[PDB]
């Protein structure tokens, strides 16, 4: 959308920058449910 | 359309009688820092 500043700008640029921070390990700690199919190869290799 | 020319006299009569009444919201006052005067507007900066 980006900066309008109807009323507030100081919240909304600060704010900004963190939400795109969160978004980064976010989709990838969301694969962490496939992390453990994942981790049945590392512990083929663990066994062996 | 005549409601809207009663409405355009209203701002050009009202304004005078009961004072002021600028319209938008804009940062001017004190709690904090004043104004809004130098330079460009910019982003949290020169009263921060």
């Amino acid at each position: 959308k980006k900066p309008e500043t109807p009323e507030e700008q100081q919240w909304l640029v600060e704010a900004q920058q963190a939400k795109q921070g969160q978004q980064d390990p976010a989709m990838v700690q969301a694969q962490g449910v496939l992390l453990q199919g994942q981790a049945e190869l590392a512990k083929a290799q663990n066994q062996t | 359309l005549n409601m809207r020319a009663d409405l355009e006299t209203y701002v050009f009569q009202d304004n005078l009688a009961t004072a002021m009444r600028r319209d938008g919201e804009i940062y001017q006052s004190i709690v904090n820092d004043i104004y809004d005067v130098p330079r460009n507007v910019t982003i949290t900066l020169e009263d921060g």
